[PDB]
């Protein structure tokens, strides 16, 4: 426990779980919505993917 | 002048109507309808199996020209 010739500093990082509050004023974003599509592909011998 | 040696005009419409249509893909869904027979066109896998009776076989389409059974005459 003899002190060496130098001293030293330590750097750490930490993570904190936070339940957050979001506020947004009225009518801030205009959204364009399209017709949804449904497609079929790559039929297995016992299954089909959509 | 209207010699018409080709039989193409007004006959081949009837044959292209049969030989034309592609298998369906990318059909759209509306939440209001949400379930239609047009969906069931794509949903059905359109099976090949026997009821051992003549008219039922005509319905099911086992007597198909292609390799895979196609109903509909």
């Amino acid at each position: 426990k003899i002190h060496p010739g130098v001293a030293m500093t330590v750097v750490r990082t930490d993570e904190i779980l936070s339940e957050n509050i979001l506020f947004s004023s009225r009518a801030s974003t205009s959204m364009f919505i399209g017709t949804p599509n449904v497609s079929r592909r790559e039929a297995r011998v016992d299954a089909v993917t959509f | 002048m209207k010699v018409q040696g080709s039989v193409d005009r007004r006959r081949l419409q009837r044959r292209i109507a049969g030989l034309l249509p592609p298998p369906a893909r990318r059909l759209n869904i509306s939440r209001g309808s949400e379930f239609t027979r047009d969906v069931r066109g794509l949903v059905e896998e359109h099976a090949q199996a026997s009821s051992l009776s003549a008219a039922a076989v005509w319905r099911a389409g086992l007597l198909a020209p292609g390799e895979v059974a196609v109903a509909g005459g």
